[PDB]
């Protein structure tokens, strides 16, 4: 039996791997369901120091 | 003239209730001061911090 395994580690900063879903473009100041290398929340996109 | 009302300011607080307002404090506090500080920043729209 050819046996391959795969394995993973999740919520980190170098995502080099991932889906071939498509990007878009912000919009800024909006209440947007926003989606960042899988990490998705709702909420508004602004300005940081 | 220490306990009774300032006229000389907006707020009519005297001398001991402003030194008592001033003494009582959040500085080191969490929520609350982080709460406070929402309506503080008041210059930033879109400022949802209820
Ligand atoms: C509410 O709107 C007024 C006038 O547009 C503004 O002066 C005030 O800072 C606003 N408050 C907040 C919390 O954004």
């Amino acid at each position: 039996y050819r046996v391959v395994v795969l394995s993973f580690e999740l919520l980190h900063a170098p995502a080099t791997v991932c889906g071939p879903k498509k990007s878009t473009n912000l919009v800024k100041n909006k209440c947007v369901n926003f989606n960042f290398n899988g990490l998705t929340g709702t909420g508004v996109l602004t300005e940081s120091n | 003239s220490q306990i009774l009302p300032d006229p000389s300011k907006p707020s009519k607080r005297s001398f001991i209730e402003d030194l008592l307002f001033n003494k009582v404090t959040l500085a080191d506090a969490g929520f609350i001061k982080q709460y406070g500080d929402c309506l503080g920043d008041i210059a930033a729209r879109d400022l949802i911090c209820a």
